[PDB]
């Protein structure tokens, strides 16, 4: 068969991932421009939301050293690839869980609907990539919302997960933190209530 | 009009199959007994047709849709893609690549083919494509099945797609055949064995391309074609 | 020595060559634009001629499955490479002998004079490539005319053929088909009066 | 009735695929975490059904005619024949060999298969045959095409025919898969790779049998099946 | 050491096992004679029972594509190997769980007592072989009955299972389905209350 | 009468010697220039004569006694034995095995043989045998000597015994030559060199059989013959 | 692929083929029972015929050392496999050409019609096998008759020969030798008028 050049193999991000990718979360001095958790500036269009959650290991213990990367469409269902800190909205963002804050936070807007390759509308989602010590190759997952139940039932990606009980792990529970619309999304890497992880 | 500014590398007729290959029966009465007369290259030999202005239909390269009488063909959906380069590794742009094949059962759409495997009402078996700027072509078809023929008593052609490549000249013009990777019928065919050198047989074997395959849809095969090397004229007539 | 990439080996055109290269001749439905035997349109310059011939094998039997490709200059001795069906003349054309018609036909004009690489004028000729089952690698030949005796005696390509009796096999005989100027060029692949084939 | 007079050679569970083979995704949730409990062989394990009296239809082994709605299936006509022997090389007579497969395009005749390759109106894909006195079976079918599946993102099953062999006992009962010689998809499949030993993968590769092929008609493939060795009881309970 | 010919390796039955081994369950047209779940005909000797069960995977989810083969003795404790549909009782039978019916059914009689190789009486049991996608090599198990407590305590095969809590997983619970004597035997392939599987 | 129930494995004409082998001078004018026409097997090809009822003389297989004018032949007393099997290894019972050879000096009993080595008054050189139930044949003869022939100026045939085997059909009918183990003339002979494959030449070499030799009497040579494989018909005309 | 045991390779019958297979034709003493040219005893059913012919090499010179074997059906179209010299008709026979007789002879009856594998009637034919010095592997051919033209035009074997002119080489010309029905069949191994040879 046709053998192409092999991809550089992955390695764990390590326990000190924060010093190179989450400088403020570490406690080290930052540079002029950093890629962090503020995807949407207060003046960005759409329904402004606060996303929070904790990452759990297989023993039900908190992962206080994780690093997460997010990718989502704007309120109009368009992906903004040109990252610039002067933009009202950026489709990309970074967050983490530390020993000082076992809960990650993300300030963004609710993503609009985007079509798959076949032209079928997918439910509002946020693409997540999880890195940490002990995680040799990153874990891909999606965050769906509980108030979009009609769209969640008709999503081609969510419907690819055989068991209905496992689809619920990708659904973030709506709450309120100081008058702001909030969704809680806990990631359980292993065991009871294990989060669905993707490959693509 | 066309000009005489190119010279083509002389064909290695020991790499290419000989005219007289006895095991391939029809070659006996259809091969010259007299030697080929060597002539220098001129404008008649160094030039050829350019098919950039030919009116190609939208499905001319897609054999899954170019016959369409109400449905899809039965067979292994595949993409046959590759590059057309010359001996120097230089791409051959805007060149005509024509192909024809049998259906999934090895039945060709011709009146002379009386093979018992049925015709597919949704399959023609004819395809044509003009290479792009980088020399790449692509066809979407079904994997042809092997077929028997009246040569030896139990001779079976390996699954193949016939190819016709124009190139920059009538000197580069070539008609050949593509065979599929791992097909156990390849070392047994008299038409394949007409090529003496085993390394030359390998150049005709299209390899499985998982990278070019469409997940949950169709597989892919890569077949790169090498045409005669084109070089500029130098030191002719002093 | 210096070795380049090897040329893709030739294989026979096979018995069913017509389904892919001569659709009308194969009785199969044609596409909008096809490459066929009408090189010259009625309003094209030059002496309009009809070319016909039969292809014989080594037993003197007709080859009813041959496929021929022709390359010739126009009346002014220029090669028209830009193939388009809207043109009055196309230097390229394809013809074939079928089971229904064991004779091939070609509607064209008599070619003008073209010089070789050394500047010496070659006699009016048509470059022919012959493909069929049993022919592993195509045969190249040239069609010269009998009423161009003076030019044929001076041709540098025709004079490269050592024996004068073999030069005669490349000369098409002038005849008339239905009150129209025609030339007959029969090709004998093997044996008695074997047609001179070239290598270049 | 059936009696306890036979003992079967203990299965080499390191030759056979393991229960837990991660690359084959569905095996993760469908594999025992606890060890298999070893029990001695008794009449419950050493006996099994005999299907000599089952009413076989005339075309039960012929997949080219057992669905017939008005014609022949599109695909490479092949004969899949072979012998069913035990580990000692002893033939296994009057045993049930059941098989099922996809059509020439890799489409299975089931409601859950939503693969875009069309169904063949003349193909069922189900076959059954009782071995003869010498342990030989034969099926006439079309070569199944490969098919994609939701395992990895670009996982393709090699062309295969599923096999179900009864044998003299429920201890010998085996369900396996046949793969075709030279198919480049074999070293890439997670279901094939579930077998650790490469020499064991070779036992599943049906080889091209030109000797059993019908000239100008159909090709042939040989697939010999080896079941657990049967031996008489000796020195039990002194 | 002495090495014999290697046994043909097992492979999974696959998702479409039903088209070849359970035609009616696959919604495909059946042949004249099929091997199915009716082991006993209404006029067969012994206590007529209905057997039902569900197959669970390691996440506690239903396996709706399983295929089961059963081997049991008759009411007199004799194995009827000669399979014929005209017989009142057949020791063999096949059943399955589909997407339309996640529960398998088996109409048979309660098996009689059979002795092991050492002459010791084994408790009334049914030999089950489980096939499905994800199962590389079939799983062997036994179905024992709860109203045969005295015989189950003395069984030599059941006593080979070291822990008494694991022996319980092989015991079918007596219940009633539509005013008919029935036994429920659920199989848990992996995890909590995992069914004892055998090797022989 | 004979019935059309058997099919024979097609001859490998690349294993067997070709018609045109120029070093064997006489083959030039006696080799067909046109290709052999392949026809399917019918009752005319799949049947052949059965010689079980032919009247064999008591000494037909014994060349030491079947000419007898008053004595025993001069030469190395040898037993030429072996088995006639088919390509499947199945024994060919009740088949006709005929043989002819020269005397100990290379002189054949024919009018055209004017070789100066004398004739043996007690040796004819003709033999015939019918194979038993297990396909075994046996001849008793003297080891023939090499002889010169007008091919090249110094061409010598190795010591040989010509063989003629009928088989179950005219399709299996074969005429060949047996050569002897270690003879330095074997790789020098144009008739032996007519066979391209050196492994094919090995099947013609009779091996010294000390086990089948009679102590203080004669040596033995084993020569097994393999005829075309026979198989029953299957799936013909559907 | 499946490799079976290889067939014993063929070798020429040699110049002295007659001493072992045609003892009388040689001039050597015969045994009690020989296989020769008298296939039909004078009392055999059907139209009694005499077959004669000469074998020619590629230079048009007579082959005075050939050996031929024949196989034909009786007048009823049945193949008699059990060879016995007491039978009225034997389907098998042997003939040869010597230096004393450059013409082979065969005394037999005209064969009846036999069907091929497909059930289609073949024209009356005699299967011939030619052996001689210079012939490394024997040549298979068939003898057809000129007075059976309607059957010859509908024979599946004769119609497999592409060219009509080559079919005529397999047709024996009817003549009369001393009031007996005779057919002349000359075999030309090579060159002009070369006989069609078969492979099966
Ligand atoms: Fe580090
Ligand atoms: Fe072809
Ligand atoms: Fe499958
Ligand atoms: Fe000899």
């Amino acid at each position: 068969p046709i053998e192409l050049l092999p991809e550089t193999p992955s390695q764990t991000a390590g326990p000190y991932v924060h010093i190179g990718l989450a400088l403020e979360a570490a406690g080290n001095p930052t540079r002029d421009q950093e890629i962090w958790n503020r995807l949407a500036k207060p003046d960005a269009p759409g329904e402004h939301i606060l996303l929070l959650g904790q990452v759990y290991d297989g023993n039900g213990h908190l992962v206080r050293d994780s690093f997460l990367e997010v990718w989502q469409a704007d309120a109009n269902g368009e992906y903004q690839d040109a990252y610039n800190l002067e933009n009202a909205f950026n489709s990309f963002g970074r967050t983490a869980t530390t020993f000082d804050a076992g809960e990650w936070t993300l300030h963004t807007v609710k993503p609009g609907v985007v079509n798959n390759a076949a032209g079928v509308p997918m439910a509002p989602h946020i693409n997540i990539s999880l890195f940490a010590r002990g995680i040799n190759i990153h874990l891909h997952t999606r965050l769906y919302f509980d108030d979009e139940a009609q769209a969640n039932a008709k999503c081609p990606v969510l419907n690819l997960i055989e068991q209905p009980q496992r689809r619920e792990t990708l659904i973030a529970k709506r709450c309120e933190v100081d008058g702001k619309t909030a969704y809680r999304f806990d990631i359980r890497i292993q065991g009871e209530g294990e989060t669905v992880f993707f490959d693509f | 009009p066309a000009q005489d500014n190119s010279r083509f590398v002389i064909r290695d007729r020991n790499w290419h199959p000989k005219a007289l290959t006895p095991d391939y029966k029809t070659s006996i009465a259809r091969s010259p007994r007299q030697a080929l007369v060597s002539i220098p290259q001129s404008i008649s030999e160094t030039t050829g047709p350019n098919f950039s202005h030919l009116g190609f239909g939208a499905h001319d390269h897609d054999l899954l849709l170019n016959f369409n009488n109400g449905g899809l063909p039965i067979g292994e959906r595949i993409i046959v893609a590759g590059r057309v380069v010359d001996q120097y590794g230089k791409p051959v742009p805007n060149t005509l690549v024509e192909m024809w094949q049998a259906n999934a059962g090895g039945r060709c759409r011709h009146k002379n083919d009386r093979y018992l495997a049925p015709l597919d009402p949704n399959f023609g078996g004819v395809g044509r494509c003009l290479t792009d700027s980088d020399g790449y072509y692509s066809f979407r078809t079904i994997k042809p099945g092997p077929y028997p023929w009246r040569n030896g008593p139990n001779d079976w052609r390996p699954a193949h797609i016939h190819f016709g490549i124009s190139g920059p000249s009538i000197a580069t013009k070539l008609i050949t055949q593509l065979y599929f990777e791992g097909d156990p019928l390849i070392p047994m065919c008299p038409i394949v064995k007409s090529i003496a050198n085993p390394e030359a047989v390998q150049q005709l074997i299209a390899k499985l391309d998982m990278n070019n395959a469409n997940p949950m849809d169709c597989l892919a095969y890569r077949f790169d074609i090498v045409l005669r090397g084109q070089r500029k004229t130098h030191f002719e007539n002093c």
